[PDB]
């Protein structure tokens, strides 16, 4: 008695079947990629910033093979769907997809100690210290996922209108820890930006390149953190005031597909941009030539 | 100035080239029976067991 | 644990001997090296003064960073066989004097030290911070003695700031990494004392874009 | 290189007492310090040990609980704090440097001790011998039989031997089974077959005469034999 | 005139020519072309020395074949135990810039030198539990490239200012100085019996120096650029140098000639570091592409190959018992290669 989401008929269903398909293995395609050519290269697993970029590639990883799965298994195939195991997929992909919102933010304070402490950079975040911060972000964003499944049903709460089988409380305690989390990555962006402006013209006061090639960099960043997630988290913040309406019934699931869409441009822009990744990816096209 | 220089380079090649030297076929047979006179005592031309070996990994 | 009672006090010796190789090793990764090649005196301890025997380090402080330039002009042998030790620091400091143009020439064997260690196997990806000192000097002779005997395709006049930025823009033209390597360039002289704020900040453009390379930003 | 004890005295029985050792002429903080006690009577007792950065703090079991062993590294200070003093804690306490590496030597020098007046699994090392008499110029061989192979597998032999001039401090001779220790004479020489050990002085002279103690550091605790005396 | 002992040098330097040909009835090669070859030499890294925060420079096994100094560019001295992976001693030093490193063959004393121009003898076993500067010893005017002990009071030192020097360590002076190179000297190795010693240079010859009477017994022209590394055979009739061009050669003392040339095609990179296993027969080589090469001696043949750095193999030494092959690298790690 749970099917009252469904309401994806003919050309609904056939847009989210094969387009969820090509952008779910896509993405995990060049997941696994970036995935391997960290650990190939022991010169770069030894290095503190790529576990921040492979926490996220390992992350998205995950969320492009559980979710893609989960999403296809829920709108076309209309499974068992038992009120316990659904709790522990729906916070399946709510973990893997924090760990890489979290890893955004691990990668994005990173490149803050970068400009913040420039000579003591390497001796501050060294590779024990990245394994502990990335332990950490791991199980917070565990705790706050799985909380589901751990003793939070929706029945103390009247409960959620978007997601199925949720508490609309816990929808409240969840945006805001992502918006902490955005508050956290667009607050340490603003200063990355800040720092390479009090240097720049400090820099060229005795005698404008970093500043525009960090805001280049920097903004493509910021762009697909909120052309891919704003359109998630605004409408899911919208139930609460507002009873649902019946043209944006379809769209959240459809407004979803850009998660997912989002798994596949970040090995794009934070591994394919990393020059020393980039540098093993033309050394092992010799390597398998075998 | 180099007038002694010049004097100090005969008189370096001079003491160099007066040495006696043997047959290279000579001097290559005893680097020859060296290297045959003392294989059995060599770890590791000859791999030697993981019990004599003090290195265990 | 099969290890004897003095094996297993030697091994915890071992980990106290590691315990001071990265506290050591962390207060070194904290310091900047600099590798001072000026040509043949041209200024080069004109602006050791200016901060605060095989090789001469000269430790000093700028705003809670500590420096060393290895001087290396006490050595006078072959270069390429100890040059490589320098691989790794931070940026190189060359001095070349402005007013040896007229000084086979003073100033062309400024450059070729200069095309020989920008352009190095080593330093490939090591900064330049130029120094044109002695510009105090070359106001008094430029001015009688144009820039024809070292440059003699030059068609600007004998006005200073156009000729001291051609004497920059030869020394900055002779980098063929420039996608790499980049070269800070300071007019200084001996009344100049903001030099160490320009080396503070030199060096902090190239940390910068040396965490920035190594966390994958660029 | 002097270590200097203080502390002492009379104490009354159940009460407390802290024993300092003050370390000069040596890089102290690089080096194991042991407290070894010797009963006025009896012989070597091994009663504490604090390694180099205070890592291992190792106990006797007549001692532990109430004896604490501690160092301070910048004052080049050694400390015993011992509380609930008992009737067999009268001793003279020796306070012994050992450094440990490859090759080192351990054991190799001791302090001149304090002696604390109170008022009224184990490796078992046997020495049979109690009390030889000797002529100078002859050649002694004293026993020492364990309780366990000392033999390692490494291969080292963790059998020392010490020699007490009477009104002295004990003196390391051979550290290892078979290693001569640094400014003793060459007349000393100490062999073994793994659970039974010999020390052999060729021609001796009138400063060998003393007690000789055979220890083992296999494990802790580190016991000693009841030495052999020498006597002319 | 000048010109006139310059056209003596001209002509007796031909009568060197000419004797060194008229010994040349057989090369090394075609001696041992009717012996069994080598095979395959698989070595495994059976430990990794870690601890070093810099590119390693040196390193030298002690005589026991048990612990070994290495000296990297972070001012460390690490003496290692090499079969348990332990520090001894860590010496810091008061020049970073070092090049060399060498052990005692008592084991008492480490010396060590750079670009100071200044070998620092450090006493080990000391009292104190301390290792302090027992001797420094200045005198030379170019880098110090390389040091070996004589015993624990002679050491010979070479360096940048084409001059090798013999030294007495209590009265630190030169006791003899050998000069007659035209380049740096970059290496040295004293023969077995530590009466004479070779020494390789940067003007692509290699000499042989008789140690007590201070003079240039032979000198071995052979190489075409710096000759990196030198290391006597262990009969202490022959030396293998180590070059810039990809090249290593065994000359020998008696015929005065080089035997062979160890060369492929696929390596194009010098030589940091060259010995000789026990016996002779393999010739370990370590090279500016990441890499150490096992070459059959007595043949030209390569054996196997020590690869598993990730930077210029610096300095590679096989112990005296002949059990392990130590190589050292600009990556800060020592593998020990059984
Ligand atoms: C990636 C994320 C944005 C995570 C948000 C969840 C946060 C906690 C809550 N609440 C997300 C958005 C989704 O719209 C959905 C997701 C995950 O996963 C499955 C299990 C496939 C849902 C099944 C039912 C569909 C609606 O009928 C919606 C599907």
């Amino acid at each position: 008695p749970m099917k009252d989401y469904m309401i994806l008929s003919g050309p609904q269903k056939t847009a989210v079947a094969v387009l969820c398909t090509l952008l779910g293995l896509l993405s995990a395609l060049e997941n696994v990629a970036v995935l391997y050519l960290i650990l190939s290269s022991h010169q770069l697993r030894r290095k503190p910033s790529y576990l921040f970029i492979g926490s996220l590639a390992g992350a998205d990883f995950l969320a492009s093979v559980v979710f893609a799965c989960s999403f296809v298994n829920f709108h076309v195939f209309h499974g068992v769907d038992s009120k316990a195991v659904f709790l522990l997929k729906i916070g399946s992909v709510t973990m893997t997809f924090t760990a890489s919102v979290g890893s955004l933010l691990l990668t994005a304070i990173d490149r803050y100690l970068c400009l913040r402490y420039p000579p003591s950079y390497k001796a501050l975040l060294t590779r024990g210290r990245a394994l502990v911060t990335l332990g950490i972000m791991w199980v917070l964003s565990a705790l706050v996922s799985y909380l589901p499944l751990m003793g939070w049903t929706c029945c103390p709460r009247p409960c959620s209108e978007l997601f199925p089988l949720i508490p609309n409380d816990y929808l409240l305690s969840w945006l805001l820890f992502i918006a902490f989390l955005f508050s956290g990555i667009i607050y340490t962006y603003g200063h990355v930006l800040w720092k390479a402006h009090q240097h720049v013209a400090s820099l060229s006061g005795h005698q404008m390149r970093l500043d525009v090639r960090l805001a280049k960099t920097l903004g493509l960043v910021l762009a697909v953190l909120l052309i891919c997630w704003f359109p998630v988290l605004a409408l899911m913040a919208h139930s609460l005031a507002t009873t649902l309406s019946d043209q944006v019934k379809k769209a959240f699931a459809f407004c979803s597909m850009l998660c997912l869409i989002n798994s596949m441009v970040n090995p794009v822009i934070y591994a394919l941009r990393s020059g020393e990744i980039r540098s093993s990816a033309h050394h092992c096209l010799a390597h398998w030539k075998k | 100035a180099s007038i002694a220089q010049a004097r100090k380079l005969v008189e370096q090649l001079k003491m160099e080239a007066n040495i006696d030297r043997i047959k290279v076929s000579k001097a290559a047979a005893d680097l020859m029976a060296y290297c045959e006179a003392h294989a059995k005592e060599d770890p590791l031309l000859t791999p030697v067991p993981a019990s004599e070996n003090p290195f265990r990994e | 644990c099969t290890l004897s009672a003095e094996d297993k006090a030697a091994v915890e010796r071992s980990k106290m001997i590691d315990r001071n190789l990265r506290e050591d090793g962390e207060k070194a990764a904290r310091e900047v090296k600099l590798l001072l090649l000026g040509a043949g005196e041209s200024g080069k301890s004109t602006i050791v003064k200016q901060m605060k025997t095989g090789i001469v380090e000269t430790h000093f402080t700028f705003k809670d960073l500590h420096f060393k330039m290895f001087d290396v002009g006490g050595q006078r042998s072959e270069r390429k066989k100890w040059i490589h030790c320098f691989e790794g620091v931070t940026a190189i400091i060359f001095c070349v004097a402005l007013s040896d143009y007229d000084l086979m020439n003073r100033m062309h064997e400024s450059m070729k030290l200069f095309d020989s260690i920008c352009n190095n196997k080593w330093f490939t990806d090591t900064s330049i911070i130029l120094f044109l000192n002695k510009k105090d000097l070359f106001e008094e002779k430029i001015k009688k003695s144009p820039l024809t005997i070292c440059y003699p395709e030059y068609a600007g006049s004998n006005t200073y700031e156009e000729a001291a930025a051609y004497i920059q823009c030869q020394f900055e033209d002779l980098n063929k990494r420039k996608d790499t390597k980049e070269i800070y360039t300071h007019f200084t002289c001996a009344t100049d004392t903001k030099n160490v704020q320009f080396v503070f900040d030199a060096v902090t453009d190239v940390i910068i874009k040396n965490n920035l390379k190594d966390c994958g930003l660029f | 290189v002097q270590l200097v004890e203080s502390g002492g005295g009379l104490v009354q029985p159940g009460g407390s007492r802290k024993l300092s050792c003050s370390a000069s002429g040596f890089a102290f903080s690089s080096f194991g310090m042991h407290w070894v006690r010797q009963a006025p009577e009896k012989g070597l007792e091994w009663v504490a040990y604090i390694s180099s950065g205070s890592g291992t703090i190792y106990y006797a079991d007549t001692v532990k609980g109430r004896f604490t062993i501690s160092r301070d590294d910048p004052k080049n200070t050694l400390f015993l704090q011992m509380t609930s003093l008992r009737s067999e804690d009268t001793a003279m306490y020796y306070c012994v440097r050992s450094i440990y590496y490859y090759g080192s030597s351990p054991f190799d020098f001791w302090g001149q001790g304090t002696t604390l007046t109170v008022s009224s699994s184990d490796i078992v090392m046997t020495q049979a011998t109690s009390s030889v008499p000797v002529t100078p110029g002859e050649s002694v061989s004293i026993s020492c039989r364990s309780s366990k192979s000392l033999l390692h597998s490494n291969g080292n032999t963790y059998l020392y031997w010490f020699l007490q001039r009477p009104g002295q401090s004990p003196q390391l001779l051979i550290y290892r089974m078979s290693n001569l220790a640094s400014g003793v004479p060459d007349r000393f020489s100490g062999s073994g077959s793994g659970t039974a050990f010999t020390l052999t002085i060729s021609r001796l002279e009138a400063e060998d005469v003393g007690v000789y103690y055979c220890m083992q550091h296999l494990e802790y605790p580190l016991t000693f034999g009841a030495g052999t005396k020498l006597e002319l | 005139e000048l010109d006139q002992l310059r056209q003596e040098a001209e002509q007796l330097k031909n009568q060197i020519r000419d004797a060194r040909k008229a010994c040349a009835d057989a090369t090394l090669s075609q001696i041992t072309n009717n012996i069994d070859p080598v095979g395959r030499i698989q070595m495994r890294t059976r430990r990794t020395l870690r601890g070093h925060l810099a590119k390693i420079y040196a390193m030298h096994w002690g005589t026991d074949s048990r612990l070994l100094v290495s000296a990297s560019q972070d001012g460390k001295l690490i003496i290692w135990d090499s079969y348990t992976t332990n520090k001894v001693h860590a010496i810091p030093l008061r020049s970073s810039w070092v090049m060399t490193c060498a052990y005692a063959p008592s084991g008492n004393y480490v010396a060590c030198g750079g670009l100071d121009n200044i070998c620092s003898i450090y006493n080990l076993k000391t009292r104190e539990g301390n290792v302090r500067v027992s001797r420094e010893l200045a005198g030379h005017t170019g880098y110090l490239s390389c040091c070996r002990f004589l015993d624990d009071n002679q050491i010979v030192t070479s360096s940048g200012d084409t001059t090798c020097a013999l030294w007495d360590i209590e009265t630190g002076q030169q006791t003899t100085t050998f000069t007659g190179h035209t380049g740096d000297v970059m290496s040295l190795s004293l023969a077995p019996d530590t009466r004479l010693f070779v020494s390789g240079a940067c003007d692509a010859s290699a000499k042989l120096w008789d140690v007590r009477e201070g003079m240039c017994r032979q000198t071995f022209t052979g190489h075409e650029s710096d000759i990196n590394a030198i290391c006597f055979f262990p009969n202490g009739n022959a030396f293998a140098t180590g070059s810039d061009d990809a090249t290593c050669r065994l000359f020998d003392l008696r015929a005065d000639q080089e035997l062979m040339t160890y060369s492929h095609d696929n390596i194009i990179c010098g030589i940091t570091s060259v010995s000789f296993s026990k016996s002779g027969r393999l010739l370990l080589a370590g090279y500016d592409d990441f890499n150490c090469n096992v070459w059959d001696a007595l043949k030209a043949d390569r054996a196997g190959v020590l690869a598993g750095h990730d930077n210029r193999v610096s300095c590679l030494g096989v112990t005296d018992d002949g059990m392990a092959v130590a190589t050292g690298s600009w990556d800060s790690f020592l593998k020990i290669w059984n």
